[PDB]
RNA sequence: CGAAGGAUUUGGUGGAU
């Protein structure tokens, strides 16, 4: 074995996430009356996901 | 007041013009400068002028 | 003011960190969980040194008391050492750091964590979880056992566990759990368990 | 320009160590000058460089970029050692005499090193010396006594007093060359010059000054001042017949050319 | 981090400024223990980066200097908030500041007859402008190419003032560089044409008619073009010398040009009518020249240490001079 | 006046920087990719044609440039003066495309394969001096189909890939032919034998190759070949080029190619059996523009890259596999790299100034992160990807 | 998705699809359901095609009783993506309508592929 | 609106009218509404009167 | 044409007038 392919086998293991664009936390500001804080948080993590 | 090799330029600072320099050129490169009122400190070689 | 900007990300840092340390210290479970929501998004949104990351658990940790922010910490780590990606991305946690979770989270916590189908991916901070254990704690080595089963972890990740216990079999004694660690790797993916073995051993 | 960024007959003159760069890693490689050798040493990393190269006597020694200097056994075809300065800054230039060894970085500080005991010896610093692209060590019995460094003028300079014992006016550019011809008669050349301004260590006035006829690479010195060989920028050599014998400015008398038959 | 400079404000806030050797400028208010704001680059690391740093007395505005021949001021403006201004601090911003070259200057010319100011090329790729009176004033050459880092250092410049101010006065040659550029001394920015040698030669020699309609290129190869700035179009081509040419001139009648290269010879031309005049040859070769046009005398800087000066008219060596023990570097005519 | 809590608000305090350095970083940035430009390669022997194919050499730091000029001009590629070394004029054969070859077990072999629109193909013997030295040249010309000539009608798009042979263990060469109706016919690299042959509904317009490897020393190659402007094949060529699996890529219009990366390919080949990897990714192009990216860890694609709108004529991973440059030949400046897994395009390169022109042709080198990318105009560009 | 009868099968498809390109490029295609519908109120569309996988079908399923009513052939096809891919567009399209021109360029085709439809019909 | 909502009440009546099975929840007409509403949203927020930016002026500062 | 974009407007400072 050789240290590059322990290099390439972190790469392969990696995987996506879902990057955050200027339009993603907009509608927050429609639904942010009378809503559990808990829940802003939760909906922020489901749009993170 | 600014060290310029074996001269100093003393400088105005509303604008930065040129208000007198060096009459001569020290023998030896100016190593220290302090500046006091009308009188301005200059150190070279082993003497201070 | 900044967005896209990846240079003008930065000056936001210093302010906005700051008001979630202030909000970390502050006792309202409402003001700790805010800091939970501000975190987040700017670790997915920048890079930061692992060493700012491990600095914020141990605010989040100091102060959490309440329940909902319990549960919502334990999202919040996760995702942090998600986005880590250098050398250390899954390294183990220093000893108070773990100290400070494992006191605030306890191992059935986790395991709880673990279990609910829609957990979200944690498996570097599992990995850096798992290493921590075995360094520190010897008694709880069969729950590494229980850990690996609820997440499939990264390739690269179960070699570098392989590779801890490889040590750990040489210096601590031997034991069931251990033996039942190794029978483990040996049940799943038997070839890189040589692999870890050849180059260590 | 040419691939070859860095070259360096060995003392005999019967092998070449060269460097190029293939892709963005650069290779050293040998070949035999009196007559193929597909062995070259690659560096792993594209930032690293080789500054300086000089043989040694079947080891060439390496100065790079980082601030190292690297002793390579070209017949095994791997580094047998590393000399690490404490700094990181690059290498200029350096020279040796037997276990003698002398190197300067871009920071203007000198340093000793032992072949024989892989040592550090001293590393200290001379004022007056602002810059140093060039350090030789002037051939005096069995020790080094005094050393040649020049950056833009050239100065000489005593190991046991710590000074400069002694400053020649040299040329507007940069130093490229610093050669010794013989005792008290010293050739310098320097970046993008066509002049090449001989000097007396001992009285320091200009003995003559070469006149090439385009720009000097690379220059090489036969016996004691009996030939001087300098490769011209053109592509031209040119071949000094006697130049220590009107007098002061002196000319090419023999030059040399490489033609394909196409043309 | 290395400290090199420190000073206190004086105007009733507490901040400190904090200089570094790696050319950044930090300021922290220690009243709240933490860090206003941090001043990147501002001096050149390679020479020493701010090597002084003062607050001006009782007063908002900073002095910092360095090795870099540079001296800037910079103002903390007035918080934006009638509130919590300690808090809300503006971020400094440059006032005015004074500089020149950074390393020496490898070419000078005198920018107008009047004799007040001067164009200066260094190693720095930087085309400077220095006033000759008390007022000390100085200013970059605008690099801002005009479209239809900084450029390789000046080998080779020529300046004229018959044609200032509509359209480019200035020509330079650059190291290493296939091709001259034109600066426009009124607009202080570079020009909007470009002079190539056309037969793979560098540029090694730029010059000017006096009525400042044409450009003249000398290549490597031996090859003249000549280029009509307002329009940088090539106008005509000349190929006699075989090696770089060294030196072009042209008399003020503009009828008579004299040109020179390494391969030691001295052609003479007729402009108006394109024709060989005369060729002349020296012993050794010519390293540059200097036109008088008012005697229509030129020197020519020999490889043998000597400056052969010779007429136009009528093509002869009328004086030669000898005594430098070395190469000259340059020469002028009074 | 002159875990703890306050530890978040001191390490901000210690430090203004608070990007992690990407130099200890071995995955490259998502968003931001640092690109220096290099001095070209045709500069110093311009072609007089389009360059219709580059590729890397394996080991060596070689470039190998074609083009309807006929000639297989050969470039030491040392990004700083890029001199060529050698060249070869191909009367009556333009050049569709060219590769380089070496042998799987025997690396003494190299060879170079070329041809055009026409019924031969020509092999270029690199090994012991040939490519440098030799004043005289050792080069086979295929034009025997061994009754299959019906099937073939040109020799213009072809890949060449390593074959185990599993009863004997033993490994070779083989080339990949595209055929008139569906079919694709596979010949040895040396001899030139027909070996065995493969057919799919509908017009064949590309195929790539991955390895799976098996054990020690034993891996086993497919095939895999796409339709113009829609559909998806695969194949098993080490059971006699016979079907081994089906599926449609969904969304299936647009489509122009495929390709694999992550592991051995034609870009990024193995020096020995160990080296051989498995693609872990797989894209298929369009000439709408669309690019359906596949994890090959019915599918459905990861991502529906959109942001070119042309002719998808060149697709290539990195040799490590983490971007994909796409390439049209329709317009100019009409080429995007995305990054994976993430599958966003860099924004901060290709810029409007950016010199492409027509793109035709894209070469990744196996190492160092060069990127040389061939135009219209017979110009090949150099880039450097600083990360590598 | 029994109630979209009668479907192409894999071979159609495809020659509906290229059709539909070619119509797409002389703008001779009229993209999206309520368009279609336009297309049938003139009489000026010479078949029309539609999404079997759209979702709820029924936002489609009233082209087919206008088309039996003024005698135009109609056809659907498995994929929603396919066809907005055909058209030329960066969005799925569930229904699409070829306009009728006799001097137009493509004339043949599309005639062949609306006697193929009616057989299927 | 009333292009947006238009376009929406076809696809709600549509279903209304060809479902064969149609459930008596009106849930494709729900899921219409906040496809109107949000659009309403995203459309209500725009400001079509451009911003102004906080004016700072570099102020002339003179030594005291 | 074209090395890590182009087009317009504008605040402030510096130098001349």
């Amino acid at each position: 074995e050789d240290e590059e392919d322990i290099a390439l086998e972190f790469i392969n293991g990696e995987k996506k996430d879902k990057l955050v664009n200027m339009n993603s936390f907009t509608s927050m500001f429609d639904n942010i009356q009378n809503v559990q804080m808990d829940t802003f948080f939760d909906r922020v993590m489901k749009v993170l996901t | 007041v600014t060290c310029v090799g074996k001269t100093f330029q003393i400088y105005d600072a509303n604008t930065l013009h040129l208000l007198f320099v060096s009459e001569k050129e020290t023998p030896s490169s100016i190593v220290a400068l302090s500046a006091h009122f009308h009188y301005v400190y200059a150190a070279y070689e082993n003497k201070v002028g | 003011f900044n967005s896209n900007n990846d240079e003008k990300l930065n000056q936001l840092v210093p302010i906005l960190l700051e008001i979630s340390a202030k909000l970390l210290a502050s006792k309202s479970k409402d003001c700790q969980i805010a800091a939970h929501t501000i975190l987040v998004v700017f670790a997915t949104a920048l890079p930061l040194k692992k060493t700012i990351i491990l600095a914020a658990m141990e605010t989040i940790l100091s102060n959490l008391d309440a329940k909902e922010a319990k549960h919502s910490a334990l999202l919040t780590i996760c995702k942090l050492f998600q986005t880590l990606k250098g050398q250390g991305n899954v390294d183990q946690l220093p000893s108070k750091i773990f100290k400070l979770f494992d006191s605030k989270f306890d191992t059935v916590s986790i395991l709880t964590f673990l279990d609910k189908e829609d957990k979200p991916v944690c498996d570097k901070f599992i990995t850096s979880y798992t290493r921590s254990i075995a360094r520190y704690d010897r008694s709880k080595l069969n729950i590494i056992l229980s850990l690996l089963k609820k997440i499939r972890l990264e390739r690269y990740e179960v070699r570098l566990i392989i590779t801890d216990l490889i040590y750990l079999s040489e210096i601590l004694e031997d034991k069931s759990q251990l033996v039942e660690l190794f029978e483990y790797f040996i049940s799943i993916n038997e070839d890189l368990v040589l692999k870890c073995l050849k180059s260590l051993g | 320009d040419s691939p070859v960024l860095q070259s360096a007959y060995d003392p005999s003159g019967q092998y070449l160590c060269y460097v190029t760069v293939a892709l963005d890693k650069q290779r050293v490689g040998v070949q035999p000058t009196q007559r193929w050798n597909e062995n070259f040493l690659y560096l792993e990393d594209s930032k690293l460089k080789v500054t300086c190269l000089k043989w040694v006597n079947v080891a060439i020694i390496l100065g790079m970029n980082n601030g190292e200097i690297w002793l390579y056994s070209v017949l095994a075809n791997e580094v047998t050692y590393k000399f690490t300065t404490g700094n990181s800054y690059e290498i200029k230039d350096i020279d040796l005499m037997g276990n003698q060894l002398w190197c300067i970085d871009s920071s203007d500080a000198f340093y000793q090193f032992d072949l024989l005991q892989f040592k550090l010896l001293q590393h200290f610093r001379i004022n007056n010396c602002v810059q140093l692209n060039k350090l030789t060590i002037v051939p005096a019995g069995d020790s080094v006594a005094q050393l040649l460094v020049a950056s833009h003028s050239i100065s000489l300079i005593d190991i046991e007093e710590k000074k400069v014992v002694m400053t020649f006016p040299g040329h507007v550019s940069p130093v490229s060359t610093l050669q010794v011809i013989t005792n008290e008669f010293f050739i310098s050349g320097a970046e993008g010059d066509r002049f090449l301004n001989v000097y007396d260590i001992h009285s320091g006035m200009t003995k003559c000054v070469l006149v090439a006829e385009s720009d000097i690479k690379e220059l090489s010195h036969s016996g004691q001042a009996d030939s001087i060989a300098v490769t011209t920028e053109d592509g031209s050599l040119e071949i000094f017949v006697d130049p220590l014998v009107g007098n002061k400015s002196k000319k090419s008398s023999k030059k040399i050319q490489i033609v394909s038959k196409d043309g | 981090s290395r400290i090199s400079s420190l000073s206190f404000r004086t105007d009733g806030s507490s901040h400190l400024s904090v200089g570094t050797s790696s050319g950044d400028l930090i300021f922290y208010d220690l009243d709240r223990r933490s860090r206003i704001h941090v001043l990147k680059n501002i001096h050149r690391e390679s020479y020493g980066g701010v090597t002084q740093a003062t607050f001006l007395n009782g007063q908002p505005i900073i002095v910092t200097s360095g090795g870099d021949n540079s001296l800037k001021e910079y103002v903390f403006d007035p918080s934006l908030s009638q509130g919590s201004g300690d808090v809300v601090v503006q971020p400094p911003r440059y006032l005015r500041s004074r500089g020149g070259h950074s390393q020496p200057p490898s070419y000078i010319a005198f920018a107008d007859s009047q004799s007040h100011f001067m164009l200066s090329a260094s190693k720095d790729r930087s085309l400077w402008s220095f006033s000759l009176r008390k007022d000390a004033q100085s200013q970059e050459m605008s690099q801002r190419l005009h479209k239809k880092s900084k450029f390789p250092e000046i080998v080779a410049l020529a300046i004229e003032n018959a044609r200032i101010g509509e359209w480019e006065n200035i020509i330079t040659a650059h190291k290493d560089e296939k091709f001259a550029r034109t600066w426009d001394m009124r607009n202080k920015r570079v020009g909007r044409w470009t002079f190539d040698t056309t037969d793979d030669g560098f540029v090694k020699s730029v010059a000017m008619s006096q009525c400042g309609n044409f450009g003249f290129i000398g290549s490597s190869n031996g090859s003249i073009t000549i280029y009509n700035m307002q329009s940088g179009i090539l106008r005509k081509k000349y190929k006699l010398h075989k090696r770089a040419v060294t030196g072009i001139s042209l008399d003020g009648m503009n009828r008579k040009m004299v040109s020179c290269g390494l391969d030691g010879i001295v052609g003479f031309y007729d402009f108006n009518k394109s024709t060989l005049l005369g060729k002349l040859k020296l012993d050794a070769p010519i390293t540059a020249m200097v036109y008088h046009r008012s005697s229509d005398l030129f020197a020519l800087a020999l490889d043998d240490l000597s400056i052969v000066v010779i007429d136009a008219v009528t093509q002869r060596v009328v004086r030669q001079l000898w005594g430098h023990s070395n190469r000259i570097t340059a020469f002028d005519f009074s | 006046d002159e875990g703890d809590i306050n530890a978040l608000t001191k390490i901000l305090s210690t430090t203004y920087n608070y990007k992690d350095t990407l130099s200890n970083s071995k995955l490259l940035p998502p968003k931001k990719l640092d690109i220096v430009r290099l001095k070209d390669a045709n500069a110093s022997h311009p072609s007089h044609s389009a360059i219709q194919s580059l590729s890397f050499h394996p080991s060596k730091p070689l470039l190998l440039t074609g083009g309807y000029d006929k000639t297989l001009r050969i470039y030491h590629i040392d990004g700083k003066t890029n001199h060529l070394v050698t060249s070869l004029h191909l009367v009556g054969s333009p050049i569709q495309t060219c590769t380089f070859y070496t042998s799987l077990s025997n690396q003494n072999q190299q060879n170079i394969f070329t041809a055009g629109r026409r019924r031969y193909m020509h092999s270029w013997d690199l090994s012991l001096e040939n490519l440098t030295h030799s004043q005289t040249a050792k080069i086979e010309k295929f034009s025997r189909l061994y009754g299959h000539e019906s099937t073939q009608r040109s020799f213009e798009n072809f890949k060449v890939a390593h074959l185990q042979n599993s009863q004997t263990n033993s490994v070779h060469g083989i080339v990949l032919l595209q055929g008139n109706n569906g079919w694709i016919n596979i010949l040895h690299s040396t001899s030139g034998l027909w070996l065995m042959g493969c057919k799919i509904e509908g017009v064949i317009t590309d195929f790539c190759i991955d390895y799976q490897p098996i054990s020690r020393g034993k891996f086993r190659t497919i095939l895999i070949a796409v339709n113009a402007y829609g559909e998806v094949w695969e194949f098993d060529l080490n059971k006699n080029g016979h079907v081994i699996r089906r599926w449609k890529d969904q969304g299936g219009v647009g489509i122009t190619k495929i390709q694999v990366g992550g592991g051995t390919t034609t870009t990024c080949p193995a020096l020995q059996i160990s080296k051989i990897k498995q693609n872990r990714w797989l894209a298929v192009g369009s000439e709408s523009g669309f690019v359906n990216l596949y994890d090959r860890n019915t599918p459905t694609p990861v991502a529906a890259l959109d942001q070119l709108t042309t002719t998808i004529s060149n697709l290539q991973f990195s040799p490590d596999g983490q971007i994909l440059c796409m390439a049209s030949r329709a317009v100019k400046d009409a080429l995007r790299l995305v990054h994976l897994p993430s599958c966003s395009v860099f924004s901060n390169w290709p810029t409007s100034g950016t010199p492409l022109g027509k793109v035709t042709s894209v070469a990744f080198s196996p190492s160092g992160g060069l990127l040389a990318v061939g135009n219209e105009q017979g110009k090949v560009r150099l880039w450097k990807l600083n990360h590598y | 998705n029994p109630k979209a009868f009668p479907l192409a099968d894999a071979a159609l498809t495809q020659q509906i699809l290229d059709v539909v390109q070619q119509a797409a490029n002389l703008r001779q295609l009229k993209k999206g359901a309520n368009e279609a519908t336009k297309t049938l109120n003139r009489g000026i569309s010479e078949f029309i095609i539609m999404a079997a996988d759209c979702e709820p079908i029924e936002i489609l399923l009233h082209l087919p009783l206008l088309c039996e009513d003024k005698n135009v052939p109609y056809v659907f096809v498995p994929s929603r993506v396919a066809l907005g891919r055909a058209c030329g567009v960066s969005r799925p399209v569930i229904a699409a309508s070829i306009t009728t021109n006799d001097a137009s360029a493509i004339k043949t085709q599309i005639y062949a592929v609306k006697d193929k439809i009616e057989t299927l019909l | 609106i009333a292009r947006v909502l238009a376009a929406k009440a076809a696809v709600s009546l549509r279903y209304d009218a060809l479902a064969e099975d149609r459930d008596d929840s009106g849930d494709i007409g729900l899921e219409s509404r906040a496809k109107v509403e949000n659009r309403l949203s995203q459309l209500e927020g725009r400001d079509l009167r451009t911003t102004p930016k906080v004016v700072r002026e570099a102020k002339k500062v003179e030594m005291t």
